[PDB]
């Protein structure tokens, strides 16, 4: 097709092929999983290190941005560090000016704009990489997933990531609102299950939680205890 | 020290105190980063080689031209861990931040000014 | 007339033709042009 | 740049796949076994002992300046692999970086931030 | 530099209550031009602003700060607590440090939450600081201390209150050659706005 | 919006207002007119390095001039968990110029993993000092423990920068700085560290113009970060004897409007 | 041999002008005449769309007092190139103070157009003019652009789809006589314009300009009375 | 130096003027109109340092009439009065010491008119009868003594009459004569001028 | 043909292609009401993700609040409206800094346009794939609406609809309009019935539509947005009166 290989032309019927092709990229990546509760929020993934060649500290997935926010990704490696570090830079500059910490929106925000901002370019790649980012203002959790092209969601209990479409079935029929952290991490647990390819162990989990404490992560042995309850 | 070889579009600007500088944190002010990237090139050139400067400075060049158009701003993601200011928030973003300009100009003046053909 | 009010003195044809072909002579790659004036004249 | 970009799904780095690889990284990837070279590092508890291989192609070259280890900075080596115009270059480029480095806060790199910056300046 | 014009600011916490009072008066020097110029600025609807001091300056930092106080308001959905327009006018003025303004603000005002009155001030350049039980700013700063500290008292009703922001100014501003010629006195209760304009020796 | 804009607008330090503000000092100078004053809160600053860790403490007195603008203004701010300085002098500029390292740091630390050295706060606050030569004057005293050792630096308004054990600056410190120079000792304890400390910030407090009310400590410890505000309460203020307050209907009234919100 | 403007033909033939030219021969017409003190503007619209308002969608802009604007094919490219030429003639009016004549005017339009044909890089503006207007003289002028950079001072042309015919009518029907009064510019230029057109008065719109009156559009009950008036052949 | 001054009342917006130019020890010309018309209701005083004062009031003038020719309608004194306030700072502030003083007028069509004052540093009132130059100083407490809140406009000019003898009287310079232009809800009327023989 | 390859080409005939062809890609939005009445200037809406996992967000997913007055709704693709949107605010508020008077309508939609055809002349940037429709009051012209075009070809329309089905149900609107009398309860429910007959009649409910009023009263213009419980009875009013046919 004459009118692919290019992100500036459109389709003769209404479309972007290269933003398509980013969204099934990321949708082939690896799987992660977001759950909404009254009292918090839980964010599961699993790494491709399962070698013991490599090691546990150093790279890490689910990194904090200040005090309140943080990201997990489903996409490429290399392709969201400088997106994080965008993102902090961005939550420092609005904590310099209006002296209170950054509301989860305005981030939210702000984040899908710059990733957009690849898009109507010309000549440069749109990012391969889509990410949640969970948060906690005023007595409340927020959730949003962001996607290639950029287009924030108030999500819940979304699944993306590899076969993304059977933990949205699984999960629509979990979920039921009105539930404290204990249940939903073992629900997380349970969905990443439902689709892994062996079994978890206890180096390939990296819950992260967001109590109206900060943005603790869930230590490996914490993990292990969970993962064994 | 030029002669004239629309005054509405430009006007109102004594020629008399842009030859006579302000308070002298002045040139150090309105052209910095032009001045710290030289300071960097030449020191590179003097003790690198003649290939790093030319190198880098290219490369700035081919990252410069694809950021949106300038009648809209720029939220210039890349070229700045290429710079190095990755994280060295200073007083050149929190202080009357681009985004929030109070006067704006007219967009295809501005684009064709960009483009330099004025 | 730029060069009337510099050198104050009249034009030499050859010295304006010489002038104009420079000018024409920026076919190429800045309000450059780029393409080549398609025109022909009979100075006199 | 007056030559564009080639049309097709692998020959230019900034247009996807179908499927969404990218296959010029790829082809990058594949790009190092073309030298053809061994390089194995090994940490114990105390020491980061790494070996390579050196081979000489013939007899009238010099033995001295055909090495595959360079240093970086006073207590950081390296052993780059694969073609060697580039690695000449990447290593002239942390060096530059570790130098600025301690120019702006005055203490030896942890070795992360040294890659970090190498990763994302690649 | 702030008696080319004329200006006088102050701000009482009481019980549940916060009153603001300025001066009108505008004039070059000793001529004088107009009586009515308004120094008080209705930014939100339970917060104020009492900008004070050369007024070619207050109309432009009074524009600039209604314009980004419209901008952050809209993009960020609901209304500002009281504590932010302080950094706001905090980076506003260190915006020009080097080319200085000539404003010396008082905000005071209530939370939309708490409803727990706040007051506090700025300096020349923008050095926030807080005060619990009175501020004032202005050309007349020095005759206004010594009216203040003996007259005031803690946990005071609206009535008291009025009364004290009143007696605090009527017979102390008018010990100047500048700025008198009129009292507007803002009282800023829990559920409704209140304003008073008292009557001074015409002088 | 506008017919007479070219180039995009830049952000940073504005610069419209030197030629107007010049034409009108000169005008105002010889008419002897009222002068623009800001807040120069001259003030006391004691650091001392004990066997442990580091204490630190100011006064909390902040004048504009000859008049007392604030009795409770804290001189000690917060830039890391293990980090802390103060400011001397036009604390308008050291506020900003404190929180802008401190923003730095946080985001240092957060790519980092590990706690910020003290030696990285002093290389940027030398560099940003040294790039706004002069016309910005924070003389600071920054301290804090960190995975080496106890430090203390003592940054001065032009970049200069030193080691001492013990540091007193600000408009008022030679009475604090002699003091410790008569008591101080090499390796004491805590309890007798802080009161050594509160003693020179007493004498200093007391025998100078610049400096008043409460006094506070800041205690940075190994495993044990403190932060006592106040501290000790030198002067306290007597009592009103006559009652002067005003009545219902003392004041007169002209107009009046009433407005109901919501 | 037609994919880049700064590309020519084995014969010559710039071919984007040409296209640009097809484009401009697609919207609705225009025409215009000048008498012994009068100017008409008159134009058609294609579509009426009672829900829409004719209020905001119009042709006959206002460039000046003395000068006015009637454009034909793509809008908003029309639009930028009016204002840019208010502007112009403001400046022009600042600089000098004498209000601006219509040749200097039209030349700076056609310089404006001509410009965007230099790179592959910008397209042409496709648009064309009618512009006409009274000088500081007192003597009628009227002009007409073209898309590549060309200009003439016409009398009675027109422009848009189906130009041909209105041309060829008013060159069989203009004469000294019918340029006398006021009402016979109109009673001429309605006639003009009836051809085309399917029914009148429904979607014809004027401008009559007097000497130094202004621009003065005409409301639909004057077009009625001049269509009736008209109506009277015999 | 020079004078201005402008009187409200129910319905117009009086102002009066002084034709005169200015030079060392010498007056080059005995009239030369001030005043220079923005739209058909609103008028522009202007007296300053020589030159910025006929570049300013040319400059704000080429662009009022761009708003009109532009959107159709036509802009409001208010409006003006606050665009005009904006561009005199942000001018004189960039690289220009001026030295201008303006007296803006004009009768909207909702709350009746409008007279600004505006001195050097571009600052903005509202008063109801302003005054400018060195005879603001002998006549604003003429025009203060007598004027009601309600002036007919067969009074004003009596009044202004009697404003303008107490400062040819009592002046050191010689203003010579002066002209009078009153805006109702009709355009910009004029007056006969007013020349002491 | 082949000339479509790029955003700076004609056409044999005389057209932009890749123009035409982004007009499509509003076609596959929601739809959007917004007739005009007397009193009120009344946008109905639509909200594409009915999904069982969604939490709600204020201001809905489509209506904006400008300045303090005017609204807007958006259609097509979704990333670059948060960009439109953004600078069309920050271009009202430089108009009020400029002049203290809210901004008329033309100064906001003939500036907004002026950006979305500036691309659309310098080739290597895609045009904005946008149908903004716009909403407002002044004091010049009373109550009028605007409605865009990614091209910009903006008109004064006094009732449109933009999005898919626009054909039927710009038809059925036109000829089911009483034009010159009309009152903010009956254009209510009338945009209810033109919603009910458009759409794949799945009979509505609080879930799918969002509607928003500029109902102007005591001199400050408000805008508000009708409550969920505040549209349910209404569409049972709605339902009676439809079943109420009589006939035999």
């Amino acid at each position: 097709r004459g009118y692919s290989f290019s992100l500036t032309t459109f389709s003769p019927s209404g479309k972007l092929v290269q933003i398509e092709y980013a969204l099934a990229a990321v949708a082939g990546g690896a799987p992660s999983v977001g759950i909404k509760a009254a009292n918090g929020v839980v964010l599961a993934t699993e790494k491709k290190q399962k070698s013991i060649l490599y090691d546990e500290r150093s790279v890490h997935k689910v990194e904090p941005i200040t005090k309140h926010i943080g990201l997990v990704y489903s996409g490429m490696g290399p392709d969201y560090r400088v997106l994080v570090h965008r993102a902090r830079k961005l939550a420092q500059q609005y904590y310099l000016v209006y002296q209170e910490p950054i509301p989860t929106a305005q981030l939210v925000q702000r984040v899908a704009s710059v990733m957009q901002e690849y898009t109507q370019s010309g000549g440069v790649r749109p990012f391969g990489v889509s990410l949640l980012i969970c948060g906690w203002n005023e007595g409340r959790p927020y959730l949003f997933q962001s996607d290639p092209s950029g287009a924030y969601f108030a999500w819940k209990a979304t699944a993306m990531g590899k076969n993304y479409v059977n933990g949205k079935t699984f999960l629509e029929k979990r979920y039921n609102e009105d539930l404290e952290l204990e249940d939903a991490i073992h629900t997380a647990i349970l969905t990443l299950k439902e689709s892994f390819e062996g079994q978890m162990t206890e180096d390939n989990i990296e819950v992260g939680i967001c109590n109206e404490a900060g943005f603790r992560r869930l230590t490996p042995t914490e993990v292990k205890d969970y993962l064994a309850a | 020290s030029p002669v004239t070889e629309d005054l509405l579009r430009k006007g109102f600007s004594c020629v008399k105190n842009e030859l006579l500088p302000s308070h002298p944190l002045e040139l150090s002010e309105k052209n910095f980063q032009l001045n710290q990237d030289k300071m960097n090139f030449s020191t590179l050139r003097n003790i690198q080689g003649l290939f790093a400067p030319l190198k880098l400075q290219m490369e700035f060049k081919a990252v410069q031209q694809v950021q949106r158009l300038p009648f809209l701003s720029s939220s210039n993601l890349s070229l700045d861990v290429l710079r190095g200011n990755d994280e060295t928030i200073g007083f050149e973003d929190i202080l009357n931040d681009p985004s929030q300009s109070e006067v704006m100009g007219e967009p295809h003046l501005m684009v064709e000014y960009k483009l330099g053909l004025l | 007339q730029n060069h009337w009010f510099t050198y104050n003195e009249t034009m030499t044809v050859e010295s304006v033709t010489q002038a104009v072909s420079n000018l024409a002579l920026q076919f190429g790659e800045p309000g450059a042009m780029s393409r080549p004036f398609g025109v022909a004249l009979l100075f006199g | 740049m007056s030559r564009g970009s080639s049309a097709g799904f692998d020959r230019h780095i900034t247009i996807f796949s179908p499927e969404g690889r990218l296959y010029q990284v790829e082809y990058a990837f594949k790009a190092i076994n073309q030298g053809g070279l061994t390089s194995v590092a090994v940490r114990g508890k105390d020491c980061a002992v790494i070996v390579t291989q050196k081979k000489v192609p013939d007899k009238l070259l010099d033995s001295s300046t055909v090495t595959h280890l360079f240093k970086i900075t006073e207590n950081i080596g390296c052993v780059m692999t694969g073609m060697t115009a580039d690695s000449r270059s990447q290593v002239q480029r942390a060096r530059y970086e570790a130098a600025n480095w301690k120019y702006k806060y005055g203490y030896e790199i942890p070795v992360d931030m040294l890659c970090k910056r190498i990763a994302d300046i690649s | 530099i702030m008696s080319y014009n004329g200006g006088a600011v102050m701000a009482m916490k009481g019980k549940n209550c916060v009153a603001i009072a300025a001066d009108r008066r505008f004039g070059i020097q000793a001529q004088m031009v107009t009586t009515d110029f308004q120094k008080i600025f209705p930014m939100g609807d339970r917060l104020y602003i009492g900008l004070a001091g050369l007024a070619t300056d207050v109309q432009t930092v009074a524009q600039r700060l209604k314009f980004r106080l419209n901008l952050y308001e809209l993009k960020e959905g609901r209304q500002i607590k009281p504590y932010t327009l302080m950094s706001m006018v905090a980076n506003l003025l260190y915006e020009k440090r080097f080319g200085p303004y000539y404003t010396e603000p008082v905000i005071a005002g209530l939370d939309p939450k708490t409803f727990k009155p706040f007051i506090c001030s700025l300096d020349l350049i923008g050095c926030p600081m807080v005060t619990d039980d009175f501020v004032v700013s202005g050309t007349c700063a020095e005759q206004m201390y010594g009216m203040c500290e003996s007259l005031w008292e803690p946990n005071m009703d609206p009535d008291h209150l009025f009364e004290t922001i009143s007696q605090a100014m009527l017979n102390a501003v008018d010990r100047d050659a500048v700025s008198g010629m009129g009292v507007i006195v803002h009282i800023i209760e829990k559920d409704k706005i209140t304003t008073r304009t008292l009557k001074a020796r015409m002088d | 919006a506008a017919v007479s804009v070219y180039a995009p607008p830049v952000g940073g330090f504005s610069f419209d207002n030197c030629r107007r503000n010049a034409v009108l000092e000169a005008d105002f100078a010889k008419r002897g007119y009222k002068l623009p004053k800001v807040r120069k809160t001259g003030t006391t600053i004691a650091g001392v390095v004990y066997k442990d860790g580091i204490v630190l403490g100011a006064d909390t007195r902040a004048t504009e001039g000859m008049v007392v603008a604030d009795k409770n203004c804290s001189k000690i701010h917060f830039i890391s968990p293990n980090i802390y300085c103060c400011g001397a002098g036009t604390a308008a500029d050291t506020d900003m110029t404190t929180q802008l390292i401190s923003s730095n740091l946080e985001l240092h630390s957060l790519s980092t993993g590990r706690l910020p050295r003290v030696v990285t706060a002093n290389r940027m606050l030398k560099q940003m000092l040294f790039r706004y030569q002069g016309y910005i004057g924070a003389a600071l005293v920054l301290g804090g423990v960190d995975v080496t050792g106890p430090h203390l630096y003592s940054i001065y308004p032009h970049g200069s920068t030193d080691k001492l054990p013990y540091v007193t600056m600000g408009s008022g410190s030679l009475a604090a700085m002699a003091v410790f120079e008569d008591k101080f000792r090499p390796d004491m304890e805590e309890e007798e560290a802080k009161n050594l400390v509160s003693e020179a910030i007493a004498a200093g407090i007391f025998n100078d113009l610049g400096s008043g009310s409460n006094i506070d400590l800041c205690v940075i410890s190994k495993n044990k970060l403190d932060f006592l505000r106040p501290y000790t309460v030198p002067n306290k203020k007597g009592t009103r004897l006559g009652r002067y307050r005003c009545e219902k209907g003392t004041t007169a009234v002209l107009t009046e409007k009433i407005t109901p919100l919501e | 041999y037609d994919r880049a403007i700064t590309v020519f033909s084995p014969d010559g033939h710039l071919f984007q002008v040409e296209y640009a030219q097809e484009a401009v021969k697609k919207g609705s017409t225009a025409v215009g005449v000048r008498g012994r003190d009068i100017v008409v503007l008159g134009v058609e619209k294609k579509s009426v769309a009672k829900l829409q308002d004719e209020r905001t969608v119009r042709k006959i802009c206002a460039l000046d007092d003395n000068v006015c604007m009637a454009f034909a094919g793509l809008t908003a490219d029309a639009r930028i190139v009016i204002n840019r030429a208010r502007v112009e003639c403001q400046s022009h009016r600042l600089t000098v103070e004498d209000p601006v004549t219509v040749e200097y005017i039209t030349r700076y339009i056609a310089s404006l157009k001509q410009r965007y044909t230099q790179s592959n890089g910008r397209r042409p503006f496709g648009i064309s003019a009618l512009i006409v207007g009274f000088d500081f003289d007192g003597t009628p002028r009227l002009y007409q652009t073209d898309p590549s950079g060309t200009y003439h001072a016409w009398k009675a042309n027109a422009i848009g789809r189906g130009a041909k015919s209105v041309r060829e009518f008013l060159e069989k029907n203009y004469t000294d006589e019918a340029i006398e009064t006021d009402d016979l510019t109109i009673k001429l230029v309605i006639k003009a314009l009836l051809e085309v057109v399917q029914s009148g008065g429904k979607n014809i719109e004027l401008a009559v300009m007097r000497r130094d009156q202004s621009l003065k559009i005409l409301n639909p009950e004057e077009i009625e009375k001049y269509v009736a008036e008209i109506e009277k052949e015999k | 130096m020079e004078y201005l001054i402008g009187i409200q009342g129910p319905d117009y917006v009086l102002v009066a003027s002084d034709r005169v130019a200015a030079s060392n020890i010498v007056q080059m010309k005995d009239d030369h109109d001030k005043m220079f018309k923005m739209s058909e209701k609103i008028l522009l005083l202007c007296v300053g340092e020589a030159g910025d004062t006929v570049q300013f009031a040319e400059y704000i003038q080429k662009n009022v009439q761009l708003y009109k020719m532009r959107n159709g309608y036509e802009l409001s004194p208010t409006a003006a009065a606050n665009f005009t306030r904006r561009n005199l700072a942000d001018c004189l502030r960039s690289r220009t010491p001026y030295h201008v003083n303006l007296l803006l007028a004009g009768y909207d069509e909702h709350e009746g008119p409008a007279l600004y004052y505006m001195d050097y540093l571009a600052a903005l009132a509202k008063a109801p009868f302003a005054a400018h130059g060195y005879g603001a100083f002998l006549t604003l407490s003429i025009l203060d003594r007598y004027y009601t809140p309600t002036i007919s406009r067969e009074r004003a000019v009596e009044l202004l009459r009697k404003c303008l003898e107490e400062l040819q009287k009592r002046f050191i310079l010689n203003l010579p004569t002066f002209s009078v232009r009153i805006i109702d809800k009709n355009g910009i009327h004029d007056l006969d001028n007013i020349s002491f023989p | 043909r082949r000339y479509d390859s790029r955003t700076t080409i004609f056409s044999p005939e005389g057209r932009l292609y890749q123009v035409e062809y982004a007009m499509e890609a509003i076609g596959h939005a929601g739809t959007c009401l917004g007739i005009l009445a007397n009193d009120g200037v009344l946008l109905a809406a639509e909200r594409r993700n009915i999904h069982k996992l969604l939490d709600e967000v204020f201001f809905s997913e489509k209506i904006y609040k400008l300045n303090e007055d005017m609204a807007c709704s958006v259609a097509g693709i979704t990333s670059d409206a948060n960009v439109l949107t953004n600078e069309l605010r920050l271009i009202a508020q430089r108009y009020l800094l400029q002049y203290q008077e809210p901004i008329p309508c033309e100064q906001l939609v003939t500036a907004l346009c002026d950006i979305k055809q500036a691309y659309t002349q310098f080739g290597g940037k895609r045009p904005f794939g946008v149908s903004l429709l716009y909403i407002g009051w002044d004091k010049h012209y009373g109550f009028q609406l605007y409605q865009s075009d990614p091209s910009g070809n903006y008109g004064g329309w006094k009732a449109t609809c933009i999005g898919n089905n626009s054909a039927a149900a710009v038809s059925m609107l036109k000829q089911d309009y009483k034009e010159g009398e009309m009152t903010l309860k009956s254009a209510l429910a009338l945009a209810i019935k033109v919603l009910n007959k458009t759409m794949d009649v799945s009979k509505l409910s609080a879930e799918k539509v969002e509607i928003a009023t500029l109902t102007r009263e005591n001199g400050k213009t408000v805008i508000r947005v009708l409550k969920q419980k505040e549209v349910e009875q209404l569409i049972k009013k709605h339902e009676e009166e439809e079943a109420k046919a009589e006939r035999e």
